[PDB]
């Protein structure tokens, strides 16, 4: 039982390079998706999240407008698009995944499972 | 015809302890939580055994609103069907627990330069607590290895213990603002809405 | 036990109310209360003091409560010694909550009054 990272690399502005994240296990059902983004171990802020059931989709303010996530039942590869490239978006990238299924909304890091590896973009 | 104060709830200037939470009940009024459910005020809107959308088209006859203070790490207690230290001494919630779960981060109040030493815990009882109810005593629990039986002394503890707050403590010990309102439904005709 | 001092000495006269004072190091959410001891005897019971500045525990000898004093920030703990019991000379110390868990330990200092009419 781990986590499993692909997409990543460097595009400097005005690029896009998706960051996906899917999760082996069966505990889909009940797991609710969450993102960080922090390199020099900063503390993780919240980045967006998927309700439970799927009709409501919650995001950061600062990444409102360009990110963009869904949810895959296929390979359970919750997806995420990331653009508009920025030096501040040099970061590493944090597949977070909530706890058991609660209806509501998190956006503290009082409980994760695992944490990811991910990949950080350069800009020159 | 008038909305339900979950405001005063909500800005209550101050709040209770785990050990002495208020119970304010809610009747005679209409809730309308679609302009605070999306408000994103809120860092943690848990509805245990109904959906925040659904409870709208449905009357509850009884609301209990719960109050009380704790860590940030803390909330892991305050959850239907789970067994710790605040839940078997302090505060149990019921396996039929149908209520939601609101929390929000309180550095701006409870958190203050010189320190903050109001709150309380319990940790010292025979037993556990049953869920939906709360005691207040006393008391002097004694270890039994070594009974005092008239002090507080060699294994011999007051339950209550002093609990701090300051704004150099990390994220994990930040106060957080806990309310809890449960829902339920009777024969009787409900007066309160969504 | 780094630096935790006391105060104490007197044998002027006994009967009253004369009070006894000591200090104590930064000790934000922690429990202190005097502990005495009795010739031939020791840890014998006198009083609890909460961190809260209103938690309070008083002794079977003093009836219902009396006079105690606290201050957060000059770190100071106070005792009730009213009535000057003539056989109540023994030696003082301001030990903290050593046997409970989330204090660490005080005893390291001890003073004495020793009052009489
Ligand atoms: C809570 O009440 C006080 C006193 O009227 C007011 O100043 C404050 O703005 C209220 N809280 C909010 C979030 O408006």
């Amino acid at each position: 039982v781990q986590l499993v990272e692909s997409g990543g690399g460097l595009v400097q502005a005005g690029g896009s390079l998706r960051l996906s994240c899917a999760v082996s296990g069966r505990t889909f059902s009940t797991y609710g998706m969450a993102w960080f983004r922090q390199a020099p171990g900063k503390e993780r802020d919240f980045v967006a999240t998927i309700t439970r059931s799927g009709e409501t989709t919650l995001y950061a303010d600062s990444v409102k407008g360009r990110f963009t996530i869904s949810r895959d039942n296929a390979k359970n590869t919750v997806y995420l698009q990331m653009n508009s490239l920025k030096i501040e978006d040099t970061a590493v990238y944090y597949c977070a995944v909530r706890r058991d299924s609660s209806w509501g909304y998190s956006r503290d890091l009082f409980e994760y499972d695992y944490w990811g590896q991910g990949t950080q973009v350069t800009v020159s | 015809t008038n909305l339900c104060p979950f405001g005063e709830v909500f800005n209550a200037t101050r709040f209770a302890s785990v050990y002495a939470w208020n119970r304010k009940r809610i009747s005679n009024c209409v809730a309308d939580y679609s302009v605070l459910y999306n408000s994103a005020s809120f860092s943690t809107f848990k509805c245990y055994g109904v959906s925040p959308t659904k409870l709208n088209d449905l009357c509850f006859t009884n609301v209990y609103a719960d109050s009380f203070v704790i860590r940030g790490d803390e909330v892991r207690q305050i959850a239907p069907g789970q067994t710790g230290k605040i839940a078997d001494y302090n505060y149990k919630l019921p396996d039929d627990f149908t209520g939601c779960v609101i929390a929000w981060n309180s550095n701006n109040l409870d958190s203050k330069v010189g320190g903050n030493y109001n709150y309380l815990y319990r940790l010292f009882r025979k037993s556990n607590l049953k869920p939906f109810e709360r005691d207040i005593s006393t008391e002097i629990y004694q270890a039994g290895s070594t009974p005092c039986n008239g002090v507080e002394g060699f294994n011999c503890y007051f339950p209550l213990q002093s609990y701090g707050f300051q704004p150099t403590n990390g994220v994990g010990y930040q106060p957080y603002r806990v309310v809890v309102l449960s829902f339920e439904l009777l024969h009787a005709p409900a007066t309160v809405c969504g | 036990q780094v630096q935790l001092v006391e105060s104490g000495g007197g044998l002027v006269q006994a009967g009253g109310s004369l009070r006894l004072s000591c200090a104590v190091s930064g000790l934000g959410a922690h429990r202190v209360g005097w502990f005495r001891r009795a010739p031939g005897k020791e840890r014998e019971f006198v009083a609890a003091i909460g961190a809260n500045g209103g938690n309070t525990n008083y002794l079977d000898s003093v009836k219902g409560r009396f006079t105690i004093s606290r201050d957060n920030a000059k770190n100071t703990i106070y005792l009730q010694m009213n009535s000057l019991k003539p056989q109540d000379t023994a030696v003082y110390y301001c030990a903290a909550r050593d046997i409970e868990t989330a204090e660490y330990t005080y005893w390291g200092q001890g003073t004495q009054v020793t009052v009489s009419s």
